[PDB]
């Protein structure tokens, strides 16, 4: 059925569905799983690396990126795709700060590269197919810590917690067992890294996930080796 | 209507509207929606049908399926 | 070069110099200021020759494609509205001032004239060029409404013998010409059987 | 207006005036010349102010973009480069910036000087405004590639009182910024009234 | 053809510990031409923010309304009304934008920032942006502001203790100083009006001035 | 299916656009409009269909007013009713300011003519799938009716009707000493025959929508007043009562 | 329009407590050769607003033919709303500040005038763009010597009946046929009040020269 | 179909063009939104969906030019889209003339830019049903829009996944609108949205949204707890 009306991003289908979107949403989950979470004292990020063999350095498989110095970001997805809205979000940081002199608040800023992803066959813009990534934005604004979610199809939106990735639909159920408001950083690190060991298949090991925080206070702090050691 | 005849549909359906949904529909899937609408009426507990039961069963009736899609308001 | 138009119910009659002098020296001795546009629209340029020339024959053409595409008579407005919007939106560019005349049905025997600028307004008489100062004022002096054909013949030959015989960039075979339902009537006043008014 | 700034084995000295002169009228003795490109690098103005501050705040959005890219340092050259090449861009069109870039990189101390006439040249020590041909004389004769800390920002600080002193467009505070491997500091901010005593 | 015509203007602005004022006479004359005896130069921005522009008129209508676009499109794109910080930088990159054809706008923006305290920027046309204590532009600040040197900074003054500056003294200040203004400056006079930003919000108070 | 009709850019092996002949067929789906001629005017009047009780009366409007003096009549698709509205005012605006005149009507229907056979020629858009009449009034001119339709032919009507009845409003309108009626009278006769095509037990609800334009009001079109309309559908429906008699 | 070829005179503009009155020379200029003469600078834009210009008629024609214009969309739209003196007054603030940016300035000064919801409006659009909204407005040369009377006429009586408000832009265009070498004994006084706008055709002051002797 | 269904550029053999009944359909799929009207208000009550109780709600409410509010039902992204090109048009009204623009004009021009994308091989229909709210001069509106281009000025309309609950509810209390109060209207808006609710569920302070507008009162969003005076008088 889907023969002529999934093979362009222009042609609805008789329910109403853009299925080279949902196809996109799809190409999300086969990325490497990511948990953020936000509670009162800040933002956490913990992602599962895949790292095949050695002789392939810590620093290109980046999960993490610094989005400014009150953001991280955490990718699932096309790593080229990834690259080009991470580098979008920082141009937007900074062009705001450097027009305004105010830091971002991350709801324009996951608005904004929502407003990149949204414009695929648009012929104002130049993409043809959705960016095939889904981002988690964690940052400190002037609401404390929020951490928002984008999805490949434009669509973001505020979550006190969230996975994304492969180990999504098996992430969420402990995320919504476990998260409670009154939450610290601490707790948000542990309760992370448990459900990362949960749902990965090699032993989490301090050098096959990243990890890092955004605080009210001290920016976006990428957890070093001995501090991996010490969390895990 | 010809095919409701025998049920307890609430008033508040709009057979016109469900008509308009319809689509290209020929008279025995109309009969099905029909049926599917009055059992999924039968689950959930329920005495009455009601136009989203009528919609559901033309859902189903398709072999599709209401998903919230999480790219739509 | 100095130019006149005024109305006599049932058409309108124009008049121009026939000089064409470019800084002094030497020039058109007999030159055709009144330029036909369609059929019973005339134009009497002044200023630029080269730029009346061609506001004339842009307007010549938009009006012709008009006037086929209607299936009707052009109307002296839209002729003279046509060389309006050309000399309003190139004001800059062109340096001359057309006075737009002629016949058509709802509305015959009109006299628009479009001076340096977008400036449009409708008269029963006109003048223009480096000459028009010198008649300006006996244009009023005789100016009776309801002059006939004749009247008004005689009208302009003696207000255009008057300009050109007080100004120097005006001078030569004074042309006129008439229009009415009839058709153009087109004459030249030579040398002597122009007005000489001692 | 009067600014400087100057290397001294130990770090780059950046002393500047607050006064912006507007025809025969001065608009305020608060003015801020010094400039927070980044934690990292400082800025120095002279000439065209909102050419100047908005050119270095461009600097200071594309810097930090880079240091983010390239997970990196950006060189002190490689930021005058950046500043020269768009400030050329528009050359001849009014821009009538001159301004001192200096920082800490892998390479050591660095310091340049860019203005709006596509001059980008490395230096030991510059002075620039209406009277760095003052300022200019005095930290010749009393500058040296060996300077205590503390000696090296007095000179500084009395190089700019006398600019204020002798030239007009000079006035103002005395602002004085310490740019060390770590970053740079305020070292010192003391009006000219103080100094004419302490003097 | 000269597309500026100095068209008049006397703005004063005074930051302090909780309230920020933004004076402004109410004369647009025009060349020799007192042809508006009401034409207040001081625009509300915002809750927080007030802008008081001086100079060409068309200019300075024309920044106010696209000031005013630039709070609206703010505000439905990042749900936050600006602060006054953000305006002046906003207004820094307006102005600049424009670097080769100038407005011919002198500006003060004065507002309450985010601690809550009086904040004053002070602004050149091409762009320059200060944040001062008290600042006063157009044609007669040459003799406003160094009278408020005198008395709100304490300059070529001692054994003089700095008081807090009351919001009572403050409204005195301005009056007199627009008063004096008004007696030495022919752009002055047609009335002043004074803004007087605080928690409560933008009072407005106005005062009747030399007409002449 | 045919294999030639996709795209109108493509002749089917006989000399015939499929795409055109669809759009007619679109438009021969929606409201009647019937629009007379009169000695000294022309009005329209169409079929509106309340397709809700929770639209204001006032809903989509299909007499619109081009130009001070023109009345577009639609019936098809609305959007693309509205879109050949914007560009037969935009020609309109464009002929006044160019020429200085009011635009004849002659020539506004052949020139929304060629811009509808513009969209037909080509592979890239599709033809409007909306007919409509063009009518005015001007003292010198006088009173004229014109249609186009999808195919972009602009052929004089005295009167005509456009929509799902059509060859009954004919019908109908041959029933009509219209070369010497007045405009008081052919509203109402409007009425009668808006009332006659119109199908009750099909379209449910209905509201009438009609307007003059001719020398009683000086050639600026204006909606039927509201007093003139509530007397023309009191004839209708005696007329109705008569006609069932 | 750097140069300007064939220009207008001053134009004034009152506000009667239940109208506006605006008042032009209907004299065309073309530097001391008083062209045209029966020339409406005065423009009925709508129901409820006037406008009159002073500078280049040929640009004031073509601001009527864009205000014009605007208007009959307004109209034909129909849906009720209508251009309020005060939009106008934007849109031709803008208008004239869009052609100064670009270096092609409309060489005109024109007054709105307008009678809505019960208020008057009297606005100043120039040039190059300085445009506001006075009690009285007199534009063109002859400003100078308008303003005076109108001022303090308001100043020592504020509320100005429709008759009083009249004779006085009478007796302004009488002082401005005596002291505008670029004026002419025949004006059109426009009203806009609660009715509509109506332009009274060629009036003329009654020039007592015998008065200096 | 199955080759006239591939594009908004080719016409069915039988008068239909497919691709917009899709996007009509596509409307749809959003959520349920009841939008009405009173002689001085206008109100907008939208089901805000949970795409997880971590994650927070979709905001279905926009607020466009200080006259305009914007319930949204339909694409996410052509929401976004039509909502920024409606405040461009809002702000450049404002700019041109200083008159709030006319919430009958400016759906024309949404109108007019929805149909240019119904006739030309370049894009793809617009896929969100728009509640235009807002207080021009004359009176409060509520102007309804769909992917097909035809803009109507509803009494009080009702769009999104079970929005024929609302429409018919509509129907049936819309006689009292003209005369209600500032509350009870919003009242009235909720019991429409009760009817959309699949039941078992209810209208709570979270999923619950309400914007307001009117005379004398600019556009209003009543989110997390500025909702509550609304549930908590509304009756049980």
């Amino acid at each position: 059925t889907r023969s002529e009306y999934d093979r362009g991003v222009n042609t609805f289908s008789p329910e109403g569905r853009l299925f080279q979107v949902e196809y996109a949403i799809e190409a999300i989950k086969l990325g490497s799983t990511a948990i953020g979470i936000q509670t009162s004292e800040g933002v956490c990020l913990a992602v599962e690396k895949r790292i095949t063999s050695p002789l392939m350095e810590p620093s290109s498989i980046e999960k993490i990126v610094e989005i400014d110095a009150h953001i991280g970001c955490a990718m699932s997805g096309l790593i080229a795709d990834a690259k080009t809205l991470i580098d979008k979000a920082r141009v937007e940081t900074q062009n705001h700060w450097f027009t305004y002199n105010e830091t971002m608040t991350v709801e324009s800023v996951t608005q904004a590269v929502s407003n990149l992803a949204l414009q695929f066959g648009e012929e104002d813009a130049a993409m043809s197919r959705p960016f095939g990534v889904a981002l988690l934005f964690g940052g400190v604004d002037e609401k404390g810590p929020q951490l928002f979610h984008m999805d490949p199809s434009g669509t973001f939106v505020q979550c006190d917690a969230r996975a994304i990735g492969s180990a999504s639909e098996g992430a969420q159920s402990s995320l919504q067992e476990v998260y409670h408001k009154s939450m610290t950083l601490k707790e948000a690190i542990k309760s992370s890294l448990i459900i990362l060991k949960q749902v990965m298949e090699e032993k989490l090991n301090a050098t096959n996930i990243e990890l890092a925080t955004v605080q009210p206070g001290q920016n976006f702090h990428m957890f070093t080796k001995e501090e991996l050691e010490e969390v895990i | 209507q010809i095919h409701s005849r025998k049920m307890n549909v609430s008033p508040d359906v709009n057979y016109e509207e469900l008509a308009r949904c319809t689509d290209d529909f020929n008279g025995a899937q109309c009969k099905a929606v029909c049926v599917e609408a009055g059992m999924i009426a039968l689950r959930r507990g329920a005495t009455e049908l009601t136009h989203e039961d009528y919609m559901e069963g033309i859902l189903e009736v398709q072999a599709k399926k209401k998903a919230n899609l999480q790219y739509y308001a | 070069t100095t130019i006149m138009a005024v109305q006599f119910d049932g058409g309108v009659v124009l008049g121009a110099d026939s000089r064409t002098t470019t800084g002094s020296y030497i020039a058109n001795r007999v030159t055709d200021k009144l330029t036909p546009i369609h059929d019973r629209i005339f134009c009497c340029r002044s200023g630029s020759a080269a730029d009346t020339q061609a506001v004339a024959d842009a307007v010549t053409y938009q009006l012709g494609f008009h006037s086929i595409e209607l299936n009707e008579p052009p109307l002296v407005h839209t002729a003279a509205s046509l060389f309006k919007e050309m000399c309003y939106r190139y004001r800059e560019d062109l340096m001359a001032g057309i006075i737009i005349a002629g016949w058509d049905p709802q509305e015959g025997g009109q006299v628009y004239s479009v001076p340096m600028g977008g400036m449009m307004v409708r008269q029963s008489f006109a003048i223009g060029g480096s000459g028009s100062s010198y008649i300006y004022g006996y244009v009023d002096a005789t100016y009776r409404e309801g002059m006939t054909k004749e009247e008004c013949l005689q009208f302009t030959a003696n207000a255009l013998a008057l300009a050109m015989e007080r100004d120097g960039s005006s001078g030569g075979v004074i042309r006129l010409a008439a229009i009415a339902e009839s058709g153009v009537e087109r004459q030249v006043l030579l040398g002597d059987q122009i007005p000489k008014f001692a | 207006t009067t600014t400087l700034a100057f290397k001294f084995r130990h770090g780059v000295i950046v002393a500047a005036d607050s006064r912006a002169t507007a025809g025969a009228y001065i608009a305020s003795q608060t003015v801020k010349k010094v400039i927070e490109i980044n934690p990292y690098l400082l800025g120095t103005m002279a000439g065209g102010a909102a050419d100047c501050s908005f050119w270095e705040r461009l600097l200071a959005r594309q810097c930090r973009i880079y240091e983010l890219r390239n997970k990196e340092r950006i060189s002190v050259a490689a930021a005058s480069k950046l500043l020269a090449n768009m400030v050329y861009q528009y050359k001849g069109m009014g821009l009538s910036m001159g301004t001192m870039i200096c920082g800490w990189d892998k390479r050591g101390p660095g310091l340049y000087y860019v203005d709006s006439e596509g001059n980008r040249i490395s230096g030991a020590t510059f002075s620039v405004g209406s009277g760095s041909v003052y300022a200019y004389g005095v930290m010749d004769r009393g500058y040296s590639y060996d300077l205590e800390v503390e000696q090296a920002y007095d000179l500084a600080r009395r190089a700019i009182y006398q600019a204020t002193y002798r030239d007009a467009y000079s006035g103002g505070a005395v602002n004085l910024y310490h740019v060390r491997e770590d970053g740079w500091i305020r070292v010192s901010s003391d009006n000219v009234a103080d100094l004419h005593e302490k003097y | 053809f000269s597309p500026y015509v100095f068209n008049g203007g006397t703005i004063l602005a005074i930051a302090g510990e909780d309230f920020a004022i933004v004076a402004s006479d109410t004369r647009l004359s025009e060349g020799f031409s007192i042809h508006t005896r009401d034409s207040p130069k001081c625009y509300k921005l915002t809750d927080k923010t007030v802008i008081g522009c001086s100079g060409f008129h068309g200019d300075c209508l024309t920044l106010t309304k696209i000031i005013e676009a630039r709070l609206k499109m703010y505000k439905h794109s990042n749900n936050k009304a600006m602060t006054t910080g953000a305006i002046a930088a906003m207004l820094s990159t307006i102005l600049y934008s424009r670097r080769f054809f100038p407005y011919y706008v002198y500006n003060i923006i004065g507002g309450l920032d985010e601690e809550g305290k009086g904040a004053v920027y002070s602004f050149d046309p091409v762009g320059s942006y200060q944040r001062d204590s008290f600042k006063a532009g157009g044609s007669a600040s040459a003799m406003l502001q160094p009278l408020l040197d005198n008395q709100v900074g304490f300059k070529n003054m001692q054994n003089v203790e700095h008081v807090p500056l009351s919001l009572d003294r403050a409204m005195r200040l301005v009056k007199d100083v627009f008063i004096s203004a008004a007696e030495r400056d022919v752009y002055t006079g047609d009335a002043l009006r004074i803004c007087i930003v605080t928690k409560e919000g933008i009072r407005e108070e106005t005062v009747s001035l030399r007409k002449d | 299916g045919t294999g030639y009709d996709l795209s109108a850019s493509t002749f089917s092996p006989d000399g015939r656009v499929f795409q055109v002949e669809y759009a007619m067929k679109a438009v021969e789906n929606s409201s009647t409009a019937i629009g007379i001629r009169c000695k000294d005017g022309v009005v329209f009047g169409v079929e509106k269909l309340v397709l809700s009780k929770l639209y204001e009366e006032g809903s989509n409007k299909r007499l619109f007013n081009v130009d001070r003096h023109v009345g577009m009549a639609v019936a098809g698709l609305l959007a693309d009713a509205r879109s050949l509205a914007d560009i037969a005012r935009e020609e309109a605006s464009n002929f006044r300011s160019n020429f200085g005149y009011n635009i004849p009507l002659k020539h506004l229907a052949d020139r929304v003519a060629m811009y509808v056979h513009a969209y037909t020629l080509y592979s890239a858009v599709r033809p409007f799938g909306c007919s409509f009449m063009l009518g005015s009034y001007s003292v010198n001119d006088g009173a004229q009716l014109y249609m186009i339709d999808p195919s972009g032919v602009s052929y004089g009507y005295w009167g005509c009707a456009i929509g799902k009845a059509r060859q009954a409003a004919k019908t109908e309108i041959e029933k009509l000493q219209m070369k010497e009626m007045t405009c008081r009278d052919i509203v109402k006769e409007v009425a009668k025959i808006i009332y006659i095509v119109h199908d009750e037990v099909k379209d449910k609800a209905f509201e009438l929508e009609l307007s003059w334009v001719g020398e009683l009001t000086n050639g600026r079109h204006e909606i039927v007043p509201k007093d003139i309309r509530e007397e023309a559908e009191k004839y209708a429906k005696e007329s109705l009562k008569e006609e069932d008699e | 329009t750097q140069n300007p070829m064939v220009t207008g005179t001053s134009v004034l503009g009152v506000k009667f407590e239940g109208g506006v009155v605006i008042a032009a020379d209907m004299l065309g200029s073309y530097g001391s050769l008083a062209r045209f003469r029966n020339i409406s600078r005065i423009m009925r834009v709508n129901n409820s607003t006037m406008l009159g210009a002073s500078g280049d008629y040929a640009d004031f024609q073509y601001l009527k033919q864009v205000l014009g214009q605007m208007v009959i969309d307004e109209e034909l739209l129909g849906d009720g709303h209508s251009y309020s003196p005060r939009a106008i007054h934007s849109w031709l603030t803008r208008a004239m500040y869009s052609r100064r940016s670009k270096m092609n300035p409309l060489w005109n000064t024109m007054v709105i005038g307008g009678y809505a919801d019960g208020e008057s409006f009297l606005g100043y659009v120039d040039m190059l763009g300085v445009a506001y909204e006075a009690p009285s407005l007199a534009t063109g040369y002859g400003a100078y010597l308008a303003q005076p009377l109108l001022r303090e006429v308001l100043e020592k009586q504020p509320v100005l009946s429709q008759t009083e408000a009249r004779d006085l832009v009478e007796r302004c265009m009488r002082v401005l046929y005596y002291r505008d070498a670029r004026s002419y004994n025949r004006f059109q006084i426009a009203t806009v009040t609660e009715k509509g706008v109506e332009i009274e055709g060629p009036l003329s002051t009654e020039t007592n020269w015998d008065i200096a002797h | 179909r199955n080759q006239y269904d591939n594009d908004v550029t080719v016409w069915s053999p039988q008068g239909r063009i497919h691709q917009i009944e899709y996007a009509m359909e596509a409307v749809k799929q959003g959520s349920a939104t009841v939008g009405l009207k009173s002689k001085t208000h206008a109100v907008l009550v939208a089901l805000k969906r949970a795409q997880s109780e971590l994650a927070a709600h979709q905001k279905k409410i926009l607020h466009v030019d200080n006259h305009i509010g914007i319930s949204i039902a339909g694409l996410t992204a052509d929401a976004r889209l039509l909502c920024n090109f409606m405040r461009q048009e809002c702000l450049d009204s404002r700019f041109v003339f200083d008159r709030p623009l006319p919430v009958s004009r400016l759906v024309s021009l949404i109108g007019s830019k929805t149909q240019i994308p119904t006739q030309r091989y370049g894009r793809r229909p617009y896929g969100v049903g728009l509640l235009i709210a807002g207080y021009d001069d004359m009176g409060p509106h509520i102007f309804q829009t769909c992917p097909s281009a035809n803009y109507f000025d509803c009494r009080a309309m009702s769009i999104g996944a079970r929005s024929q609950s609302a429409r018919t509810y509509l129907e049936r209390h819309m006689s009292e609108f003209m005369e209600c109060n500032l509350n009870e209207l919003v009242k009235h808006g909720l019991r429409a949205l009760r009817e959309t609710l699949p039941a078992e569920q209810d209208l709570t302070t979270k999923n619950v949204s309400i914007g307001i507008v009117g005379k004398d009162l600019e556009f209003t969003i009543y989110d997390d707890d500025d909702v509550s005076p609304f549930l908590e008088g509304l009756e049980e």
